[PDB]
C-alpha cells in the first residue's frame, strides 16, 4: 500500500507495490481495469498508467499479482492535482537531497524509471530553465560544478514519457541541499597504543577530515566487549582534523589481568585497525 | 558476536532510497524516491570483521530491516531475500564490505564470490560482475 501523486496533463505510471515477474499476472482495480489501452487510465502488468492523470482519476487502485501459488495484493493511493500558477512547487513533490560545493554535483531526476523516455530532459530552479556552461544536463541527472551555498533550491525536470509514439509531458521536483564541508577519510590510524605493555590506560584514533558517517574507536578485552570484575569498564571523549579516542578504566590489579590481550580497536567503512596492549 | 551495531539508511547511486516493508508474513523491497520529509527505513548493520585484507583486515556487515529480521542472500535465485532465524546466522546472511569513495558502499556475498547485492528493474536482487551503489546515514 503505497502512495503516488502528480499533476493534470501529466503522464503517470505507477508501480504495483507488491512485485513479481513477467508472466506472473496482475490485475487492478478503482470503485477490472482495461489491461491494454482504454486511451486514457489503463495498465500494463505491474505498471498502473495514466495518460495523462486529471483530477478526477485520484482514488485508492488495489493490485492483484497471482501466481497462482499466491495472490498477493497491493494498493496505490493516488493524488493529481490542478496546477496553481503559484510558479513555486509546493511542499508536495518528491524529496530533499544534498552536495558538495564542486565536490559533488549531482542532481536525479525522481522516477524517470518508471517512464519511456528516450531524450534529454530539461531542468529548472524555481521557475528559471537552467543554461550554460556551470549547470551541464547528462543522462538521468543534472550537473552542477559550479555550487555554491547558493545552488540550495527546488530544482525541476521535465521530461517527455511516450507511448505508443504518443508523446505526454512529465515533471518532478526536488529540494537541493548544498554540504557545508565535504571531508575525506581512511584507514583508521590509531595514535595509541602502538603493540606496546603497561605494568588509567587509553585508545586513539583517527578516520580522516571530515565528519564521518561511521568512525569508532572501542576497547575489546580477551577479543570481546564484555568479560568483568567491577572493572574494567570504559569511557569515551571528543575533541579539521577528526580523530576519536576511547578510555579503559581500572581501579584494582588482579592476578587474570596477566594472560590475554587487552585490544584497541579502531573501525570504518574501510575497514578495521587493531592494537594489543599487555 | 558482531563489534558495533548501528542503524543507518540505505539509498542508491541515483539516490532512490531502498525500503523495506512486512506485511508481516510475507514481505517487500523498494527500491523508490519517497515524499520530502517521509522518514527513511533505518537498518542496522552489525560489523564482523572478516580476515580479508585491506589497506589489515576489511568489516562484513548484517542488515536487519527490523526486529529479529536479516538480509539473506538467495544464491541460485539471485535474489536477497527475509528470514527470521533466531539462530546463530548463518553465511547467506554475512557480506563482505567495500569503500571507494565515501559512504559509497557495497556488499559481496561472504559465501560466493562476485556477487554483490545491487539494483535490478527497481527491485533489490544479487548481481554476478556501477549498480551496486549504496549510500548510508
Ligand atoms: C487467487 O489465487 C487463488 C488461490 O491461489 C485462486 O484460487 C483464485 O482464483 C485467485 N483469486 C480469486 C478469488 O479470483
Ligand atoms: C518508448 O519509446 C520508444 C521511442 O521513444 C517508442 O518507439 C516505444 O513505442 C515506446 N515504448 C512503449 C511501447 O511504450
Ligand atoms: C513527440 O511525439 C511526436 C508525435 O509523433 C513526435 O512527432 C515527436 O518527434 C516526439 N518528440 C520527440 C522529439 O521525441
Amino acid at each position: 500500500s503505497k502512495q503516488s501523486w502528480g499533476l493534470e496533463n501529466e503522464a503517470l505510471i505507477v508501480r504495483c507495490p507488491r512485485q513479481g515477474k513477467p508472466s506472473y499476472t496482475v490485475d487492478w482495480y478503482y470503485s477490472s481495469i482495461p489491461t491494454q489501452e482504454r486511451n486514457r487510465v489503463f495498465a500494463s502488468g505491474q505498471l498502473l498508467k495514466f495518460l495523462p492523470a486529471a483530477v478526477a482519476d485520484s482514488g485508492i487502485y488495489t493490485c492483484i499479482v497471482r501466481s497462482p501459488t499466491f495472490n498477493r495484493t497491493g494498493y496505490a493511493n493516488v493524488t493529481i492535482y490542478k496546477k496553481q500558477s503559484d510558479c513555486n512547487v509546493p511542499d508536495y513533490l518528491m524529496y530533499s537531497t544534498v552536495s558538495g560545493s564542486e565536490k559533488n554535483s549531482k542532481i536525479y531526476c525522481p522516477t524517470i524509471d518508471l517512464y519511456n523516455w528516450t531524450a534529454p530532459l530539461e531542468w529548472f530552479k524555481n521557475c528559471q530553465a537552467l543554461q550554460g556552461s556551470r549547470y551541464r544536463a547528462h543522462k538521468s541527472f543534472l550537473v552542477i560544478d559550479n555550487v555554491m551555498t547558493e545552488d540550495a533550491g527546488d530544482y525541476t525536470c521535465k521530461f517527455i514519457h511516450n507511448e505508443n509514439g504518443a508523446n505526454y509531458s512529465v515533471t518532478a521536483t526536488r529540494s537541493f541541499t548544498v554540504k557545508d564541508e565535504q571531508g575525506f577519510s581512511l584507514f583508521p590510524v590509531i595514535g595509541a597504543p602502538a603493540q606496546n605493555e603497561i605494568k588509567n590506560l587509553t585508545c586513539s584514533a583517527c578516520f580522516g577530515k571530515g565528519t564521518q558517517f561511521l568512525a569508532a574507536v572501542l576497547w575489546q578485552l580477551n577479543g570481546t566487549k564484555i568479560t568483568d570484575f567491577g572493572e574494567p569498564r570504559i569511557q569515551q571523549e571528543e575533541g579539521g582534523l577528526a580523530c576519536l579516542d576511547m578510555v579503559l578504566r581500572i581501579a584494582d590489579v588482579k592476578e587474570e589481568d596477566l594472560l590475554l590481550q587487552y585490544d584497541c580497536l579502531a573501525l570504518n567503512l574501510h575497514g578495521l585497525r587493531r592494537h594489543t596492549v599487555r | 558476536s558482531p563489534i558495533t551495531e548501528y542503524l543507518a539508511s540505505l539509498s542508491t547511486y541515483n539516490d532512490q532510497s531502498i525500503t523495506f516493508a512486512l506485511e508481516d508474513e510475507s514481505y517487500e523491497i523498494y527500491v523508490e524516491d519517497l515524499k520530502k520529509d517521509e522518514k527513511k527505513d533505518k537498518v542496522l548493520l552489525s560489523y564482523y570483521e572478516s580476515q580479508h585484507p585491506s589497506n589489515g583486515k576489511m568489516l562484513m556487515v548484517t542488515l536487519s530491516p527490523t526486529k529479529d529480521f536479516w538480509l539473506h542472500a538467495n544464491n541460485k535465485e539471485h535474489s536477497v531475500e527475509l528470514h527470521k532465524c533466531e539462530k546463530p546466522l548463518p553465511d547467506q546472511a554475512f557480506f563482505v564490505l567495500h569503500n571507494m569513495h565515501s559512504n559509497c558502499v557495497s556488499f559481496e556475498c561472504k559465501t560466493d564470490p562476485g556477487v554483490f547485492i545491487g539494483v535490478k528493474d527497481n527491485h533489490l536482487a544479487l548481481i554476478k560482475v556501477e549498480n551496486i551503489l549504496f549510500k548510508l546515514s
